[PDB]
């Protein structure tokens, strides 16, 4: 590892969790500013908001899973910073 | 409700920081620094916020939105 | 036993300019001083800074 | 008060030669004094 990598992993872990959880919030409230981030198609306007709401759930889960990877990076880095 | 209530709240909040703050500072070598920091913080915050909130009054033209966002404004809210 | 006592001077040149500082104010003084140093008793730009 | 540069005094002293060393050291521990150079001719062999 080395302490350089562990320190980078701490900074990345903090930043990743902060941004991805905040995105999780905006996706769960169906915020309009996030529309460009949602990976929909021209057919997803059919009937009403049902498809875009399902995609809002998927991108919320994407960010939640990615935040989980940053939590794992964090727990690793908080050990390695003491071990190197 | 009226915009005057926010204006009086913000003016009171920063006015106390910029007046009552200084009036509670102790005697000591740092006194002039502490007073200057309180006053300058209140003046800059007040002026900067006041300009931004005043500029949002009576918009001369609204936002213009992409086609897809206009379609989503039918249902998301 | 001699206390080596001083006197104040009268034929005075302009003294070197000073300001006391701490951990917070030192940095803010340095970014003024890096451009220029006030004349004696001059207003300090640093507290406003 | 730090809104303006602090008041300074030029002073002269008559310094007793045995005490002089100790005096300078207490002044350097105090850290509040700047010495005026009285020797424009100072050099490796001219330094007293």
């Amino acid at each position: 590892c080395g302490p350089k990598l562990a320190a980078c992993g701490i900074v990345l872990s903090a930043w990743g969790v902060i941004m991805l959880i905040m995105l999780g919030i905006f996706f769960n409230v169906h915020s309009a500013v996030l529309i460009e981030d949602v990976p929909f198609t021209e057919k997803d306007f059919e009937n009403g908001p049902q498809n875009i709401y399902n995609l809002y759930e998927q991108v919320s889960y994407n960010c939640f899973i990615a935040a989980g990877l940053y939590l794992l990076l964090g727990g690793f880095s908080f050990c390695q910073v003491r071990l190197n | 409700h009226s915009f005057a209530l926010p204006v009086i709240i913000f003016t009171t909040f920063w006015g106390l920081i910029g007046i009552a703050g200084p009036w509670f500072v102790p005697k000591g070598p740092n006194r002039g620094v502490i007073i200057t920091m309180l006053v300058a913080t209140a003046v800059c915050c007040y002026l900067f916020w006041l300009i931004a909130i005043l500029a949002q009054l009576n918009p001369l033209f609204g936002p213009q939105l992409k086609n897809e966002t206009i379609w989503y404004v039918r249902f998301l809210w | 036993t001699v206390p080596s006592i001083l006197n104040r001077m009268q034929t005075n040149q302009t003294p070197p300019t000073y300001n006391k500082t701490n951990k917070f104010t030192h940095g803010f003084q340095n970014i003024v001083d890096a451009y220029g140093i006030g004349t004696y008793r001059e207003i300090n730009p640093a507290p406003y800074t | 008060e730090l809104f303006r540069s602090e008041e300074m005094t030029l002073a002269q002293l008559f310094l007793q030669s045995e005490a002089a060393y100790c005096c300078v050291s207490e002044l350097e521990e105090l850290g509040k004094v700047q010495f005026r150079d009285l020797n424009p001719d100072v050099n490796v062999f001219q330094r007293k």
